[PDB]
RNA sequence: GCUACCUAAGAACAGCUAAAAGAGCACACCCGUCUAUGUAGCAAAAUAGUGGGAAGAUUUAUAGGUAGAGGCGACAAACCUA
């Protein structure tokens, strides 16, 4: 008999675990606001070959941004909500050659998850999160499992690999999943409009693997590479992230600096560890701002 | 000032009241009529 | 856009310009690796039965959007060389030219407004 | 009071805290520069600077046929058949190379999109480019001028004796014959008008946007 | 298209006896507390729901045996009423119908 | 792709899911409890939620009249709108119906459901009740909230 | 009793333009140009649209007649119970 949390309560009970579970999320949330008054790991400089841990975000949608040049630049809306790193796996048995940390976001409903999950939560005291990303790091950057991670993290000018699962569209055929070109409607062509035509050939007396047939589109992850920060809002957590990132909108997402080798250097600049708003130096305006942006107030551009 | 529709049946359903209606919209027709020529033909037409 | 025979009109004080009879020129390609042709794309135009070179200025296709849309396909005639054929040019034509690379100083000069 | 449409978010499944963000760069803009009340019969005098010139600006004076875009990127259509030759430049309202905007005559027509001008004659499209603004009237309603169109033989842009389009700005009897009035009378759809999923009831959500633009000045 | 070579009895032994073809054990069942007979969660009582319908039918029988014939519709709102009963002050001014029955102990 | 999309599509086209949602409407303001598939129910819900806020909109007003010859086929449940089922809900905001699940039909199978407007003349469907405030999960948890109530 | 032709005595052919037209448009009807569906199909030859004729060398009901070294044929060496 498969059961779930509200099984036996009456009308009495549900608002009052309702209310109970939640405050038990936001006390939880409120208790590890504070990375540096508690108990860290050593800060690091940044080194020539140093990787740092990334974020997760919702997608919330795009707005036009304009840059001083007189050119619309479209930016999606990347918001982080609640983004704490749960676990730290060492040089030693990460079975790869980068160390590396896990990293969750967007909590969900702690009725709504297996109990081999719920203790790994329960032994950090978070909320559990919806999905759990893994990221590459060096030991130069190495963070304890609990900080919250947030929009001002990363900075602007900062270029940035995004990855997300894509819009699926279940199984689509032959023109819209792969993009050929099909078979003319008339002249003859009796029931040949959106067909495969020859798959392989006569002396192949097979298929190839890897041939493009019909079958399941999207839902799989892909990355985005190489995406500009424009701005960043510190009070609401938004990245402002130069064209679009693979997913729908109220999507999670892994955002990580960026792989091209033009634009995976330049990061001396950017706060290494984390970013901590516990350092109380120069605190961060309402908006971070890049060079070529337009601010909405300044006045008209005269290029004159 | 509340235009109520009126109460009737529908010309177009199938019922026993909506035959009703459709028997007094050809006997609108004998009422409408001009001449009696008019009326001696809509009244022996449809021969049964 | 303009792809090969779309009717276009000539918006020149041309002698070639002001043709009788069959009053729609057609072109015959594009000078560009798609069919496409935008704002400032070099193209072919048959006209009286002669091929001459001309150039897109202004579509019907919505483009960017502070760029006109011009209700009819409007196309200026230049030679091989790059210079126009006309003297005086009478309809709009858009700021966009100047940016865009080509020969396009020499039609800026010719044009008597810039909307 | 006037609401302007790009205020008002679509109905979507868009997380409201996106147009809450929106809406407070919208604000941040109309500080710049004042935004009329502007609607599709509206005639507009719009100034822009562009980078194509060496810093210049330009007028363009226009009919403002179209007010659709649903956002930061609202735009709005001009049309001018200027020396005979229509130009259709879309501005985008908070685009930061406009300047100033300002209204000729502030009058609305009887259909919300004014499409069908391309298929129009141009007497009835054409503006006095220097010519004066109206004098305004301060609390009156907005005019609106029947002046329904006459029409270009039947090859038209688009099928505008379709009810779907729901066009209420052509004299249609005279250059347009009554059997192909009854064909396209046939696609009539009468149970869209009368339905209620497909109406987007906008009501309750202009209250939070008027709450919004005070609390911003 | 057409066999070339028929299926034999182990492949279809395979085939129609897989999980996914055989039927689930489904565990979505429960036991009324009122009737006795055993419901299914997420749904109604078969017999609970079929003890009201037919208690409905008798209510709405009657409901076309004080109008009678049809278009004739009422414009206040009603309170069916059993036997042993009288109405209301808030009964006051309504269509009461009659069914000759006791008055049964789910209704309220 | 039916990302979007809420409208299931029935009947013989679109003009005929109106109909058929206009027809099955209709049945539910007469007999003020009606049964029907989950398609149909589920479709015509928001429809019969919807006819009440239309219906408190006063008996004057010429748009509430000129729906109402359209959405209910019959011409005499149009004083029943009007003056029963809005004043019934007048306090109400929404959710006038109640939609619950039937076992499925003899012929078909069909998942079959059973629709009405809250509080009517008919006996009271089966509503699933929950369990009760005294079982044994309650008291362990009303101690909770009866613990927890004096930490303020 | 299908069909090819024939005999007997019958029937049908709106409206429109024109006048005594194997005329024009166009129904009912007759035929089957092209396409699509269908191809163990609804159908051992159909359906939907588009088409040809539709007062005539027309179409059609009924009864009769010609029978295989034959009948019949505005010859497709077609048709004569798939
Ligand atoms: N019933 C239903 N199933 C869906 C829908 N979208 C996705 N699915 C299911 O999920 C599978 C994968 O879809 P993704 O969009 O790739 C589909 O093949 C289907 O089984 C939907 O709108 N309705
Ligand atoms: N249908 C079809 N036509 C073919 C084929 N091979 C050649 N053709 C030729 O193609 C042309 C068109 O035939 P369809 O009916 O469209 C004809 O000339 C026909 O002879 C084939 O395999 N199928
Ligand atoms: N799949 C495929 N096979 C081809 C193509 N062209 C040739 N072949 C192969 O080459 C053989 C001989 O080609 P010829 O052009 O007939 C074919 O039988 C086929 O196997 C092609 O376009 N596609
Ligand atoms: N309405 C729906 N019903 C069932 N599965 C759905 C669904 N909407 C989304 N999904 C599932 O979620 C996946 C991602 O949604 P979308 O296609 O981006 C889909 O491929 C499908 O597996
Ligand atoms: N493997 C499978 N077996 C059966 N039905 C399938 C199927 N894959 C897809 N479908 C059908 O297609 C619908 C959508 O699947 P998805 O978008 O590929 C399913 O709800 C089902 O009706
Ligand atoms: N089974 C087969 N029967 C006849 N010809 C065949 C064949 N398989 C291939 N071919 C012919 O052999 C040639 C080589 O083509 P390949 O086998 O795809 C072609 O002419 C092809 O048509
Ligand atoms: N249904 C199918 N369609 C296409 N190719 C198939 C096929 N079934 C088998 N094959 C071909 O035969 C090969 C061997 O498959 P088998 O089931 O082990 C496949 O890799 C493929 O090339
Ligand atoms: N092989 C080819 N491919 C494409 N276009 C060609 C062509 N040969 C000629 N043309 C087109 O025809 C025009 C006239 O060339 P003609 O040989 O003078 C060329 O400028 C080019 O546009
Ligand atoms: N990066 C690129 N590599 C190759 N061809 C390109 C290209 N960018 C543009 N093109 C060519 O120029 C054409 C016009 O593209 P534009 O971005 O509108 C393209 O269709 C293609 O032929
Ligand atoms: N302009 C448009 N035209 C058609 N479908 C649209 C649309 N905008 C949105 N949709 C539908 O709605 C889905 C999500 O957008 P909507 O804001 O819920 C899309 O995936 C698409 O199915
Ligand atoms: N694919 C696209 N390319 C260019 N501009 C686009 C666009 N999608 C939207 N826009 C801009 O955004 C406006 C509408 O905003 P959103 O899509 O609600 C459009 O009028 C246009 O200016
Ligand atoms: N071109 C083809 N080649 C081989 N098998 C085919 C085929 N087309 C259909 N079949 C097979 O014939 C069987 C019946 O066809 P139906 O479309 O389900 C199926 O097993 C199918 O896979
Ligand atoms: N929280 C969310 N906000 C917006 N779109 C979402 C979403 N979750 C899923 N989607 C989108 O909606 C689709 C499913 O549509 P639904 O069944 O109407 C998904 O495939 C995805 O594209
Ligand atoms: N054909 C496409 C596909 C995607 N996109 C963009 O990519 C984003 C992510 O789509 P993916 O298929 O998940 C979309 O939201 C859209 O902005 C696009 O612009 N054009
Ligand atoms: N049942 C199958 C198996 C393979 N295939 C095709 O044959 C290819 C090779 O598969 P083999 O089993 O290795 C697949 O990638 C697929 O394209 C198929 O279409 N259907
Ligand atoms: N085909 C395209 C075009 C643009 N884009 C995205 O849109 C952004 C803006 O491109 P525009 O062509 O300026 C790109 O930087 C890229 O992120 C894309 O993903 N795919
Ligand atoms: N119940 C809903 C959900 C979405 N929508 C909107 O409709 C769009 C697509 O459907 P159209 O209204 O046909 C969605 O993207 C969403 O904006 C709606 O109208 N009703
Ligand atoms: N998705 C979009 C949206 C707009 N556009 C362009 O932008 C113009 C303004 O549209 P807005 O949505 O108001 C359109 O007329 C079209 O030219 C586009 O090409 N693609
Ligand atoms: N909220 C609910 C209600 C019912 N159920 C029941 O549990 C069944 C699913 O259990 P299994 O994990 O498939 C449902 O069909 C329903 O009977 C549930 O899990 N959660
Ligand atoms: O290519 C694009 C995509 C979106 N946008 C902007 O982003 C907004 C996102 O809208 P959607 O419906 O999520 C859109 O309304 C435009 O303002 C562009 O300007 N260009
Ligand atoms: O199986 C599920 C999971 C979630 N939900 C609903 O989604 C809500 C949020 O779940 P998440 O996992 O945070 C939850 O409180 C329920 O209302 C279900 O109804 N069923
Ligand atoms: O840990 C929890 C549990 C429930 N909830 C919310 O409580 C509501 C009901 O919980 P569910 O059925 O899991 C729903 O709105 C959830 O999002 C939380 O936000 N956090
Ligand atoms: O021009 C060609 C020739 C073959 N083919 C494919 O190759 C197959 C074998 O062709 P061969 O000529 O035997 C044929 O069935 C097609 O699938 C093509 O697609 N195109
Ligand atoms: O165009 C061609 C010709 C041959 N082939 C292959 O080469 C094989 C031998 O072709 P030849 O023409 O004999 C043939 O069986 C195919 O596998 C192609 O794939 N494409
Ligand atoms: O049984 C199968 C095997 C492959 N496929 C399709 O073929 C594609 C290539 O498969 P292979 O094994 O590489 C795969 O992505 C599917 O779209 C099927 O649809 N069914
Ligand atoms: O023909 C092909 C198709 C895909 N692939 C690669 O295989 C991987 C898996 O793609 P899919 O799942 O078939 C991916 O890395 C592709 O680039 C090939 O190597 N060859
Ligand atoms: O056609 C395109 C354009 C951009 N992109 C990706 O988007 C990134 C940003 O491009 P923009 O045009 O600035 C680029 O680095 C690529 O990763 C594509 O993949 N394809
Ligand atoms: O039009 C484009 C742009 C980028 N890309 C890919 O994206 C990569 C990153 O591009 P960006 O513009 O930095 C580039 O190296 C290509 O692999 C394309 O394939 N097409
Ligand atoms: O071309 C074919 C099609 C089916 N079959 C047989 O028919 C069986 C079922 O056909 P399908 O999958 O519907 C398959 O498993 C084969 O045994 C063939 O042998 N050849
Ligand atoms: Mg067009
Ligand atoms: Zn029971």
């Amino acid at each position: 008999s498969g059961t779930w949390w509200d099984e036996h309560l009456s009308e009495e009970n549900v608002p009052f675990i309702k209310q109970l579970v939640s405050d038990e999320d936001k006390a939880q949330l409120a208790s590890k606001l504070c990375p540096l008054k508690d108990e860290p790991w050593p800060i690091h400089p940044w080194e020539p070959g140093s990787f740092r841990v990334g974020l997760i975000a919702l997608k919330l949608g795009m707005m036009p941004l304009w840059t001083k040049d007189g050119q619309k630049h479209v930016v999606t809306l990347l918001q982080v909500q609640d983004c704490h790193v749960l676990k730290y796996t060492s040089k030693e048995n990460c079975n790869g050659k980068m160390a590396t940390l896990s990293v969750g976001g967007k909590t969900v409903s702690r009725f709504r998850k297996a109990t081999s999950i719920l203790e790994f939560y329960r032994e950090l005291g978070l909320p559990p999160k919806q999905t759990v990303k893994i990221f590459n790091i060096t030991d130069n950057a190495a963070i304890k499992p609990g900080t919250p991670l947030y929009a001002a993290h990363f900075r602007p000018g900062q270029y940035v690999d995004v990855t997300a699962k894509t819009i699926g569209k279940g199984f689509q055929g032959v023109m819209k999943r792969w993009g050929f070109k099909g078979q003319p409607a008339t002249h003859g062509q009796t029931k040949t409009h959106r067909r495969p035509g020859a798959v392989a050939t006569g002396d192949i007396g097979r298929v190839w693997p890897g041939t493009k047939m019909p079958g399941k589109m999207g839902n799989i992850y892909r990355t985005e590479y190489g995406l500009k920060v424009w701005r960043i809002n510190t009070k609401h957590n938004i990245i402002y992230v130069n064209g679009s990132v693979p997913g729908h909108k109220n999507c999670l997402v892994k955002v990580k600096d960026s792989k091209l080798p033009a634009y995976k250097d330049l990061g001396k600049n950017l706060p290494f560890p984390t970013y901590f708003p516990d350092g109380d130096e120069e605190e961060l305006p309402e908006d971070l701002y890049d060079e070529n942006v337009c601010q909405p107030g300044a006045p008209s551009i005269t290029f004159a | 000032v509340a235009r109520y529709p009126p109460i009737v049946a529908s010309m177009t359903a199938d019922s026993k009241a909506a035959r009703l209606r459709r028997i007094e919209r050809w006997q609108a027709t004998v009422h409408a009529a001009e001449s009696v020529d008019e009326k001696l033909r809509i009244l022996t037409k449809m021969q049964f | 856009a303009i792809q090969k025979m779309t009717r276009v009109r000539v918006v020149d004080n041309s002698a070639l310009g002001n043709s009788p009879y069959h009053r729609a020129p057609r072109c015959i390609h594009v000078y560009k690796k798609n069919g496409v042709g935008k704002v400032g794309d070099q193209i072919l135009l048959a006209i009286k039965g002669q091929k001459k070179k001309a150039l897109i200025v202004g579509h019907c296709m919505p483009g960017p959007r502070m760029t006109p849309r011009f209700d009819s396909n409007n196309v200026v005639l230049i030679e091989d060389n790059g210079n126009p054929v006309g003297t005086r040019i009478k309809t709009p034509i858009p700021t966009s030219l100047r940016k865009r690379e080509g020969e396009y100083s020499k039609v800026l000069a010719i044009a008597q407004n810039f909307v | 009071r006037f609401l302007s449409p790009e205020f008002i978010p679509r109905r979507g499944r868009t997380d409201p805290l996106k147009f809450q963000i929106e809406r407070k760069d919208m604000l941040e803009r109309r500080k710049v520069l004042h935004i009329p009340e502007f609607y599709v019969g509206s005639i507009l005098r719009v100034t822009t600077a562009d980078p194509y010139a060496s810093g210049k600006i330009s007028q363009f004076l226009g009919i403002c046929i179209q007010r659709s875009g649903r956002g930061l990127g609202a735009t709005f259509i001009l049309r001018n058949v200027i020396e005979g030759q229509g130009v259709e430049i879309c501005f985008e309202l908070y685009n930061p190379r406009v300047q100033e905007i300002q209204v000729v005559k502030l009058e609305k027509r009887l259909d919300d999109s004014l499409l069908y001008l391309r298929d129009a004659l141009p007497e009835y499209s054409t503006f006095d480019v220097n010519m004066k603004p109206v004098v305004q009237e301060p609390n009156q309603k907005v005019p609106v001028n029947e002046l329904k169109v006459k029409m270009k033989p039947k090859p038209w842009s688009k099928r505008w004796e379709r009810p779907n389009f729901n066009i209420k700005g052509i004299r249609f009897d005279l250059c347009l014959t009554e059997q192909q009035m009854k064909e396209a009378q046939k696609w009539n759809q009468p149970w869209l008008e009368f339905d209620m999923m497909r109406e987007y009831d906008t009501s309750k959500i202009e209250a939070a946007i008027w709450k919004e633009i005070e609390a911003s000045k | 298209a057409a066999p070339k070579n028929r299926r034999t009895i182990e492949v279809n032994r395979c085939r129609r006896r897989n999980p996914q073809k055989l039927i689930k054990v489904k565990n979505n069942i429960d036991v009324c507390p009122e009737c006795g007979h055993l419901k299914q969660k997420h749904v109604l009582c078969a017999y609970c729901y079929e003890k009201v319908c037919k208690e409905t039918a008798e209510i709405r029988r009657q409901i076309g045996k004080q109008e009678g014939g049809p278009f004739k519709a009422p414009t206040i709102e009603t309170v069916v009423l059993y036997t042993g009963e009288t109405p209301s002050e808030q009964d006051q001014g309504k269509r009461i119908i009659e069914r000759d029955r006791k008055r049964p102990s789910w209704f309220t | 792709i039916s990302h979007g999309r809420v409208f299931r599509r029935m009947g013989l086209g679109p003009e005929s899911r109106i109909h058929l949602l206009r027809n099955l409407l209709t049945g539910l303001v007469r007999h003020e409890r009606i049964e029907a598939p989950w398609a149909r129910v589920d479709e015509m819900r928001g429809y019969a939620e919807k006819l009440i806020d239309y219906g408190k909109l006063g008996d004057t007003n010429e748009r509430a009249m000129r729906m109402a010859d359209f959405w209910l086929t019959e011409k005499d449940l149009i004083p029943k709108l009007f003056q029963v089922l809005a004043p019934r809900y007048k306090d109400q905001t929404g959710g006038y119906t109640r939609m619950l699940q039937i076992p499925n039909r003899s012929l078909d199978r069909a998942k079959m459901a059973v629709i009405e407007y809250k509080g009517n003349c008919l006996p009271p469907l089966p509503l699933p009740r929950r369990d009760s405030h005294l079982t044994l999960l309650n008291q362990l948890l009303q101690g909770l909230r009866q613990d927890l109530r004096q930490s303020q």
